[PDB]
């Protein structure tokens, strides 16, 4: 099972940002990879795993932390697309 | 527009909200009239609407179909683009055949010209030598045929003396593709102007439709033969790929670095400007 | 009651009996897949003259014609309330049937005061006689065409279905079963939306071509 | 080929087995591919194919596209075989300043002498008579300006002493909507023709596009103002459905009675075959 | 086919929120919800509906923002889980 | 397998996949009619290659695919049955299963001795949990040509069904899904049969003419 | 949608438009006092395809076209909805409205900042923008034809109205205009009753004749 995390809270207050270094690390630890910035991802093995890194994230998160949690497939995660921030010629038909 | 849209599968077209519907089987797709420049029709599977036809007359967009070999076939060329064409029919009748020669000659002599500038590229001391000497000793009513002799012996040098333009290999294909397509974006460039584009400025004798935007476009063909040449290995579907790749590629004009289709626009604006005007001055274009 | 698609031009309006062919088997199975799980996609969208989207409660699709079950508890008991209004729309036949059933009543009243145990009784109404009946429609012995016009009599039983869709029904039809099929369907004013992949030759219906272009077609 | 098709209605065209099929709601007709000559197209909910355009591209038919207003737009240009229309339009282009005069001064001629008819039918003899000795007074060059001292008459007649061409009212809206829709049909018979509608018949003022056809449709244009002057007390939409009838209506040609688009198509013939030939016979209509 | 959606870019500069705020309003406006923050998910009729709204993600990003998208069916869109928040010597009191 | 009725001179027998085409309205009709009452009607039969008559529980009759449920009380009965003997397979496996299914049963056993309401309870089966995870066979189907295969799965799943017959159900899938269908049922060995009004260009198939005859395509 | 009265031997039906004409006064007054007490009396039965009879509130009665008011609330909540869509639907004008309510948000928050009290706000909707500026429909110049027009487009907007119903409504009305209307009216769909004491020449009528005999009228 493929597990998407997304974490976020309000990075205002030393506090905050400590608490925040400090479940990025614990996310690192549990082998989670950051794609990007907010965007974790971690390969459990089974629906065992899976739960008991629910009750662990449940856990460890932060004072105001939010994370949301996405199961998907390996299909899906090769179809992830990150556009990272105009075509003169547009094809309608074969590519070519 | 800046959008060249290519449809090579069959699908309808349709026109609804000042936007350009796509409608296929497999999916749907909405593109804005605004974005777009060009349209071609790559096969003879697709259908649209006359509505759709008259909506894009009136956005000024050129519409192309091609056969079921996709060579382009027919475009459309509206009748009034502005009310300014009737106005310069007059003045194109009033036109003096010293502009038109001088005009053209000066045309001729920046496409000799550019074709020198590519052989220097190309790293050819004698052939772009000999072609700035057929540069130099151009003249009025072309008594020499130094343009002729310049797209043979630019020809014969490129691919071969045993190559010719009489051909029917697909390098001469290629090279009467790429010049039908410049042909029709000077022609629809001459329709926006409104001066009637059978009238040439060389010869008053022959009687052709596409004879002064050819005139026009001859000083880009050297373009279409720097892909020809680097391509002339690959197939004629990559070929044409790459002829394509052109409308994405941008150019240096003189003043500035733009696309293709600006400095058309801008150099055929100024070729009328400068012929109604009895040439007040002649824009010229380099590689 | 209109109906539209991404592939048509503008919304074709369904009234009576419509005969609708499709000639690509790509957009007609597109079209019936969309027509199954029309609650979960937005690209086929019924509505009526007050431009309201119909639920897919509403909207009544029928491909197996011999499997679908025309005996339902809702039909069965709209079908012995008609009974019965029948019935008491004559006069005469209501009085007999009084007569009759009050006599029974009489037997029966005799009977429980014969025996030791105190009894006590209501009535034996119409509709209790019709229960005790067992009406009900037979489809059994009945062929293709005639479950059909089963179906085309009970949608007017069924309240809550606005539309009746068939899917391929056509085939199975001759073309004067389909010409009668038709004109009872002028008559009975229900709406009946008909999806062909061929054209069938002699009826008026609307052809959608290859070219993803609708035409009427008189033949 | 010969027949000229032209589609009013709503309907769909595809190419099957040398047969152009086109089919309406009504019924399909099936028309081979060597009968057709022009192709015309009315409105903008015709659905046609690309492969019978490029049918027609191998068939050499001019296709034309027009607009909801119905005036022509654009038309296809094939690259190759081009049809003789575009050989005639240099004719056009040579025409004589003696036949234009011709033309012109016959169908200023024409246009007084409708309303000087009319206001013989209207009963009243002092202006038609003036307007008539204006007509016989006409001269080439236009120096007296017979042409607008009959208009205020004629208008004066009509309408009233008060009214006037220039001020804001129904009738004039309901005149510039009849100008308007005999311009629209003169112009599709001047597009079927081929020669460009931007060279004028009056020497004097290029302003307008429809010059051509403007000048063309003057003697048919008093049957509007007969309308208008019946009507003239109706709102300008009951204006509007009372000339959207003379479509329907039938008129007197010298020859026969026939509809109005025969007789406009027979009268733009025999003008253009008349100006190649350089004045052969003048078609005269009289209402 | 259900769209996950991370948003990330450096905040800091006035003009780098005011493309924060656009961007977001053009999320909303698209018919993106915001579980939490730099988390956003829609539902997707299709994959046509897809690719357009790629190309438009791809189309009004902000100048280095970054997006994140992942693809979950239905079930295991609603299939996900939002937490919201070992030491020896623990202090209840003034942290010393 | 054959098939057999009045109108054919012998018994065509159908093996792997099977096209039969009848130009004919009414004898199409009637037939279908004969296959929803086969159970009342004698006049249309089957003989397997024991040259045995089959009831019609055994005949699998399928008109429309989209609206034929997979998932069914003796579906889900015979699946759940197969797991369990699955399970039944491993001593191993079952013994971890009672042990945890034991833990359970303590820890909510102590849940209901804790609360002041007096609880009675029996025990939890595997069964139980299977029926409680709610395993079912996938009900996910894009097109008609995967819930079809979704069709010849459980057909193939099933014993008790010797044969699958579909009714018009070819008009809804391409040339090349028919193809595809067609190799489908060669490698599962299954015996389909399918009932067309009008043939089909490309493929092999049975056609029954109005004049009765059958002939050979393709 | 069929109506049904004791005169009639079966129930009419009426489809997009009817035309219906009693040539006597004493049954055309007695169906018109049945229109009004429609509720009260059993009389006068309208029933849909489903047999079921409609309320007094889903039938929508009118005789007075130019005293009926046709700003209501529901009516121009709707109407601004469907301007909201129509706005909805090109998304370049939307885009440009955006940038302009966001001009003059920036404008108003500036001077909500420069203020002593701290204040807050939310949005300046496209809803809210088409309330302030108060659209509505104008009856007051309109013509009793653009009148019953107006009445024929806002039937759409109403949800609740079954069917309408005008009462000598066509005595207004040239033929022209009534052909107009008929025209419309199989456009728009909705169902249109005309209840007249004269017949109408040129258009398609059902005619009641004293002798209580209804036939079909071309003219
Ligand atoms: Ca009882
Ligand atoms: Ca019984
Ligand atoms: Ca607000
Ligand atoms: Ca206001």
């Amino acid at each position: 099972m493929r597990m998407i995390l997304m974490f976020d809270m309000p990075t205002d207050t030393a506090e905050e940002r400590k608490a925040y270094r400090k479940f990025r690390k614990f996310l690192l630890s549990e082998g989670f990879i950051m794609h990007q910035f907010s965007v974790y991802s971690k390969l459990l093995l089974n629906h065992t795993a899976n739960t008991a890194m629910v009750g662990r994230l449940k856990a460890n998160n932060p004072k105001k932390g939010n994370i949301t949690i996405l199961t998907v497939t390996e299909k899906q995660f090769a179809r992830m697309i990150y556009l990272y921030g105009e075509e003169r010629l547009v094809f309608l038909g074969d590519n070519y | 527009g800046w959008r060249t849209v290519v449809v090579n599968i069959h699908s309808k077209l349709s026109y609804k909200n000042n936007h350009l519907i796509f409608r296929n089987s497999y999916k749907t797709e909405m593109i804005h009239l605004s974005e777009i420049d060009i349209l071609l029709l790559e096969t003879t599977d697709i259908v649209l609407t006359t509505m759709l036809v008259k909506r894009l007359v009136d956005e000024n967009i050129l519409v192309i179909f091609c056969d079921d070999k996709r060579l382009p076939t027919a475009f459309l060329t509206p009748y009034y683009a502005r009310h300014d064409s009737s106005l310069q029919i007059a003045r194109q009748i009033a036109w003096k055949e010293n502009v038109k020669c001088e005009v053209w000659t000066a045309i001729i002599a920046q496409k000799i010209l550019n074709q020198s500038y590519y052989l220097g590229e190309c790293s050819f001391f004698e052939k772009s030598q000999s072609i700035m000497e057929l540069y130099h000793g151009l003249e009025r009513f072309d008594p020499s045929n130094r343009e002729g002799h310049s797209a043979r012996i630019y020809f014969n040098t490129l691919f071969g003396n045993d190559f010719t333009r009489e051909s029917d290999n697909d390098i001469n294909a290629a090279l009467d593709y790429g010049y039908t397509l410049l042909l029709s974006m000077f022609a629809r460039e001459v329709v926006v102007c409104g001066c009637m584009t059978q009238i040439g400025l060389k010869h008053a004798n022959q009687f052709n439709q596409f004879n002064l935007a050819s005139d026009i476009m001859e000083p880009f063909r050297p373009i279409i033969d720097r892909i020809v040449y680097q391509n002339r290995h690959n197939n004629f579907v990559k070929i044409k790929k790459e002829l394509f790749s052109i409308f994405s590629e941008t150019y240096l004009y003189n003043g500035k670095e733009m696309y293709l289709s600006n400095i058309v626009s801008d150099y055929t604006k100024k070729v009328i400007k400068a012929l109604n005007q009895l040439g007040e001055e002649i824009p010229e274009f380099r590689i | 009651m209109k109906i539209n698609f991404s592939l048509l031009d503008e919304p074709m309006e369904v009234n009576l009996g419509t005969v609708l062919v499709i000639e690509d088997v790509s957009v007609f199975a597109q079209l019936v897949k969309e027509f199954y799980q029309y609650d979960e996609q937005s690209n086929l969208t019924i509505f009526d003259s007050k431009i309201r989207s119909i639920r897919s409660s509403e909207l009544l699709l029928i491909t197996d014609i011999l499997g679908y079950d025309i005996n339902t508890s809702q039909v069965l008991k709209l079908l012995h309330t008609d009974i019965v209004s029948q019935l008491n729309d004559k006069p005469e036949v209501r009085s007999e049937i009084d007569s009759l059933v009050s006599l029974i009543t009489d037997i029966i009243m005799a009977e429980c005061i014969e025996n030791e145990l105190d009894i006590e009784y209501d009535e034996i109404t119409l509709l209790e006689l019709i229960k005790a009946l067992g009406v009900r429609i037979e489809t059994k012995s009945c062929t293709v065409f005639e479950k059909i016009f089963e179906i085309l009599q009970i949608f007017k039983y069924l309240v809550k279905k606005r539309i009746l869709v068939f899917v391929n029904s056509l085939s199975y039809f001759s073309k004067d079963e389909i010409y009668q099929i038709l004109e009872y369907t002028k008559l009975s004013q229900a709406d009946v939306l008909f999806l062909e992949p061929r054209q069938i030759e002699g009826i008026q219906q609307f052809i959608l071509d290859k070219d993803y272009i609708l035409m009427p077609y008189n033949n």
